[PDB]
């Protein structure tokens, strides 16, 4: 009779729905018959249930009664009951929903009803349909008058955005907590937020202390907890115990690599929890001093704790620059306030830094980090960058050194971001644009602030320079900057500034030139005397160079100033001084007879060294760069030959040294190509013609 | 122009010494012309430190006999005494550094340096109507002008040291230094030629730097003075300490603050000598002053008295009053709510609730009131946790306190039959005092 009885249960649920008393409240004894029965579409019919105080008895009766409600929600958690998880939930929502309204004591039914839905809370996205429902479970019970177990169930609803498909239901659902669903002036759920985010943040000392991608689930949780609280931060700010454990967690946390547009370190081996980080961090635009404050001092505090709160201040800045939304009923910060703020952060950031590899590099990472901070808060504050220019541009400019590719790439990245930001066009050009700052300013360091290697900036602002048309104004400074080591002349750092500033004019004046004239002709002056030094290349290389430059309307210059240069060079050369001879090739742009005599000497003290690869190869380049007429050192030369033999100065010196027919060398002794001898022949074709 | 050559010569005969007559001449005349200033310039500083290096570091102790009619020495000193204000501070730190020996000259360079300061010590501040420099040199020059007592005697620290430093190490140079800024206020005040704040400037980045490292001289010594030449009808002695006190760098903003609220007179002198916008202006000194009083404590039993006395004196015409009230109230709430600050601060911020709360009389007094009453005695039911009493007993006291001064009518007085006599209001440690404080 499964099918007698199946067809009764299912005939008196019609005939309910087709009619539809206190006796009626035995009516649920039957519910508990359908809570628990052969269970084909069982609790539909339950759904006969819905000035109210009628109502309000049958809820009184069912608060008895969802007893076995919640048995049932345990058991389709347990059991299969894979479609009655809607039924139950919905069933509870009507009851639990019937009855916050007025004159309610029911702290005894209070208390059991959260002990209920703190069990309840035991389901989670077991398909589609059970994460759907939670989500409209939460949505009426937090939308209730008032209790106070939902600190756990509210919870969850926001640690709700981690599913495959229903993620859409719990944002609109956040959405909708705007004026209704409040964190808003409510205080009780707001305190016991606090409490839980307290607890939160004592935590993650040890949370992220163990594998990787649990820690995850944790940072979600907060960082959507967080989102919560979208304003109304600085009532749970304000208390010193949370800011001083929030700080001194995140302290560990961020203690591996980075990018630019932030990356931990040690222990945080993946890297979408640090992009959830700086989220977070970001995630930080209710209060901005308070922050900014109590983080400059943990960073004024010790030396290892540094590194973090630099990080840390870049993330809050960004964050304070605004890119998503949030409760949209609140205000935002003021550019001025940005103002000081990043004025502060700025000054303090630059100077401290301008200065056991272990230590070495840990003060490179300090740097960069410092350097890409600068260049964050060109990104985000971009427009009102200007009232600070050269606050940002000398630290970094006279920094764009030793450090190629870290150092400079980031300081690069940094000036092209301050050009887009406040349309400098291609950093070079800020050059071109206000530069007198920069000229008074290395002049006064160079003539007061002595004592301090304020070497590399002019390198930096005048060999990777712009166009030249700047230096009829850097002149006299230059002229200077000549006299700089030039006038006590007694410093290291001043002697290898002379030596570096002297590469880089050569450099400039080579390419930007094609005054100048004078210039050069100090410059070589300078140079040759502080030649006599020890180790010194510099001095050589500065030489050729200008020399090279030196050539085009040379009249006498030139003359006086080879002949005591070769003069002091005699005196000093006796490995890399064909560079010199380089020079001298150089010098072989325009040299002369002097010149010739000067080599003719040269050759002659060669002589000394003896007929003994490279040094073969050095020597044969340096005879065939120009062979200044060679008469005697023809026969020198004569007296495996590459050089030599390529001479071909006349057909009559290597020809007679070419009667060999020996075993290796005359395999390239007899190696004549053309004769072209026919000079002769045309001198006597002239009667041929006329 | 040609004095240049002059120059070189100069350095020529400096560097060609034993020549006593030529010397003494070239010296005697460059002193005489030590209106063109640039050449003047290039003296001032590139003629200036070679000849001071040469003549001090390289001359051996017979330059002085060399021609010792009363006119060498002289004209040594006063290159480095007067002439060109700023590099001459600035070369001769850079030397004692450098120049750091047994005894060469360094009695005699200490004599120089001293016999400098004690007499126009001014000297930079006074010519600080500057258009703008490199940032960096600033650095340098405000550090050593700070750090000058400390740097003395690591170069050379014993005995010498320490007679030539136990008269004024510390306690008598930062004397000297508030002295000068004193004297350099009320100069700048009574020009009234064109108003700088640029020597006012400067002296606030020196404040900086003094407070951070010196704790504590300057404050008596200089608002005394302040107080005394302010108290008139001193209309640029107020604005330009008012402009003093202002733009002191924000980097600190809070060891000036706190020394300038903690060894001040009363409430009604430092009112009177910060300034109405002061506190109103510049935010980081909102910051700096509800930091104070919510998040930490100095000494407060008078410090924050005078403090909030203070706060409520500027506030004399500033509605500012019942906005840190309510943010007050509601840091107790929150206070009271999540798991709590030790004792310490819990008494603090009572103090400061009782202090703030003597102010009132104005509309309102519906719902703040509300919300206070019912969170405080919400917390302090429970608050006591058998855990420490003391903790409840805060509460309670503040609950006679808000019960005087939330709605003096009714209930309140039942309170005061109640809650009163027979709950715990015996101990005498912080309990009376504070409670007649509660009167305003």
């Amino acid at each position: 009779x499964x099918x007698x009885x199946x067809x009764x249960x299912x005939x008196x649920x019609x005939x309910x729905x087709x009619x539809x008393x206190x006796x009626x409240x035995x009516x649920x004894x039957x519910x508990x018959x359908x809570x628990x029965x052969x269970x084909x579409x069982x609790x539909x019919x339950x759904x006969x249930x819905x000035v109210s105080s009628l109502k309000i008895f049958y809820k009184t009766v069912s608060f008895i009664m969802a007893d076995e409600q919640l048995k049932r929600i345990s058991k389709v958690q347990a059991k299969p009951a894979v479609e009655h998880r809607v039924a139950e939930l919905m069933v509870y929502r009507e009851a639990d929903w019937v009855k916050k309204t007025g004159d309610k004591l029911t702290i005894l039914i209070k208390k059991i009803i959260e002990c209920v839905s703190v069990h309840p809370h035991w389901k989670v996205r077991l398909e589609l349909v059970e994460l759907v429902e939670d989500l409209l479970l939460k949505c009426s019970q937090s939308l209730v008058e008032c209790a106070g177990p939902l600190l756990k169930a509210l919870v969850g609803l926001v640690n709700d955005e981690s599913p495959e498909i229903q993620a859409q239901c719990n944002k609109v659902l956040r959405h909708f907590a705007d004026q209704k669903v409040v964190v808003g002036n409510k205080a009780l759920a707001d305190i016991l937020s606090e409490s839980l985010h307290s607890l939160a943040t004592s935590l993650p000392r040890l949370m992220n202390s163990q594998d990787d991608q649990g820690k995850f689930s944790t940072l979600s949780l907060l960082l959507g907890y967080l989102k919560l609280l979208g304003p109304k931060i600085n009532f749970v700010l304000n208390s010193v115990a949370h800011l001083q454990r929030l700080s001194k967690a995140l302290i560990q946390v961020l203690e591996s690599d980075d990018l630019n547009a932030y990356f931990r370190f040690f222990t945080d081996e993946r890297i979408f929890m640090l992009l959830r980080q700086v989220c977070q961090l970001l995630g930080y635009y209710g209060n901005l001093y308070l922050l900014v404050d109590h983080f400059m001092e943990l960073y004024h505090q010790s030396v290892v704790y540094r590194k973090q709160a630099a990080m840390i201040l870049n993330e809050l800045v960004t964050g304070a620059a605004g890119v998503e939304d949030l409760h949209e009923k609140h205000i935002k910060t003021n550019p001025e306030e940005l103002r000081e703020i990043v004025t502060s952060i700025l000054e303090e950031y630059t100077s401290q830094e301008n200065w056991t590899i272990c230590s070495m590099n840990s003060n490179i990472w300090q740097i960069c980090i410092q350097l890409e901070g600068i260049g964050q808060f060109a990104y985000a504050l971009g427009k009102d960058f200007c009232l600070l220019l050269m606050s940002a541009l000398y630290p970094v400019l006279e920094k764009a050194g030793d450090q190629t590719l870290l150092i400079s790439q980031v300081a690069t990245s940094t000036m092209m971001d301050v050009c887009r930001a406040c349309g400098y066009d291609s950093l070079q050009h800020l050059i071109n644009q206000n530069s007198d700052y920069l000229v008074n300013g290395i002049s006064l360091n160079l003539r007061h602030l002595a004592l301090h290697p304020h070497t590399p900036k002019v390198l930096e602002v005048m060999l990777r320079n712009s166009d030249a048309n700047l230096l009829p104004l850097v002149a006299d400074v230059v002229q200077d900057v000549l006299a700089t080591l030039d006038q006590f002349y007694d410093k290291r750092a001043a002697s290898f500034v002379s030596v570096l500033h002297a590469l880089m004019a050569a450099l400039a004046q080579w390419f930007p030139d094609t005054x100048x004239x004078x210039x050069x002709x100090x410059x070589x002056x300078x140079x040759x005397x502080x030649x006599x030094x020890x180790x010194x290349x510099x001095x050589x290389x500065x030489x050729x160079x200008x020399x090279x430059x030196x050539x085009x309307x040379x009249x006498x210059x030139x003359x006086x100033x080879x002949x005591x240069x070769x003069x002091x060079x005699x005196x000093x050369x006796x490995x890399x001084x064909x560079x010199x001879x380089x020079x001298x090739x150089x010098x072989x742009x325009x040299x002369x007879x002097x010149x010739x005599x000067x080599x003719x000497x040269x050759x002659x003290x060669x002589x000394x060294x003896x007929x003994x690869x490279x040094x073969x190869x050095x020597x044969x380049x340096x005879x065939x760069x120009x062979x200044x007429x060679x008469x005697x050192x023809x026969x020198x030369x004569x007296x495996x030959x590459x050089x030599x033999x390529x001479x071909x100065x006349x057909x009559x010196x290597x020809x007679x040294x070419x009667x060999x027919x020996x075993x290796x060398x005359x395999x390239x002794x007899x190696x004549x190509x053309x004769x072209x001898x026919x000079x002769x022949x045309x001198x006597x074709x002239x009667x041929x013609x006329x | 122009s040609e004095v240049r050559l002059a120059v070189r010569e100069a350095i020529h005969a400096l560097s060609s010494s034993e020549d006593g007559g030529h010397i003494f001449c070239t010296l005697e005349s460059l002193k005489r012309y030590l209106a063109l200033p640039r050449e003047k310039e290039e003296f001032a500083s590139a003629h200036f430190s070679p000849v001071l290096r040469c003549l001090a570091s390289r001359l051996s102790p017979a330059w002085l006999e060399l021609l010792p009619h009363g006119r060498l020495e002289e004209l040594w000193a006063s290159f480095f005494l007067e002439g060109p204000a700023d590099q001459a501070f600035l070369v001769l730190m850079e030397t004692i550094e450098g120049a750091a020996g047994p005894s060469f000259r360094l009695m005699k360079m200490a004599r120089l340096l001293a016999r400098f300061l004690r007499e126009g010590r001014l000297a930079v501040l006074m010519e600080a109507q500057c258009r703008q420099q490199t940032q960096p040199g600033f650095i340098l020059l405000r550090e050593t002008l700070l750090g000058k007592v400390v740097a003395l005697p690591d170069h050379l620290g014993n005995r010498l040291q320490q007679e030539n430093l136990a008269e004024f190490f510390p306690q008598n140079y930062f004397r000297l230094l508030g002295e000068e800024v004193v004297r350099v206020l009320q100069a700048v005040v009574d020009s009234l030629q064109g108003g700088l704040d640029s020597s006012v400037s400067f002296v606030s980045q020196v404040l900086g730097k003094a407070c951070v490292h010196g704790r504590q001289q300057e404050i008596l010594g200089v608002l005394v003075p302040r107080l005394a030449a302010l108290t008139q009808g001193s209309y640029l002695h107020q604005r330009v300490c008012w402009r003093l006190v202002e733009q002191v760098p924000d980097r600190a903003m809070e060891a000036v603050l706190t020394g300038l609220v903690e060894a001040a007179l009363g409430p009604e002198v430092l009112s009177r000598l910060l300034g109405n916008l002061v506190v109103k202006n510049k935010k980081a000194q909102f910051v700096m002053t509800q930091k104070l009083l919510f998040l930490q404590s100095r000494l407060t039993t008078p410090m924050l008295q005078s403090l909030l006395g203070h706060l409520a004196m500027d506030s004399q015409r500033r509605p500012l009053l019942l906005q840190v009230l309510k943010e007050l109230l509601e840091t107790w709430g929150s206070s009271s709510a999540i798991r709590h600050t030790p004792l310490p601060q819990q008494r603090h911020v009572s103090k400061a609730v009782l202090i703030c709360l003597a102010q009132l009389g104005e509309p309102e007094l519906r719902d703040s009131r509300d919300e206070l009453l019912a969170s405080m005695m919400a917390g302090v039911k429970c608050r006591l946790d058998s855990s420490l009493p003391p903790v409840r007993r805060l509460g309670m006291i503040v609950a006679e306190v808000v019960s005087a001064r939330i709605h003096p009518e009714g209930p309140p007085l039942k309170f005061q039959y109640e809650e009163d006599e027979l709950s715990l209001e015996l101990l005498a440690l912080a309990s009376p005092q504070p409670a007649g404080d509660g009167a305003s």
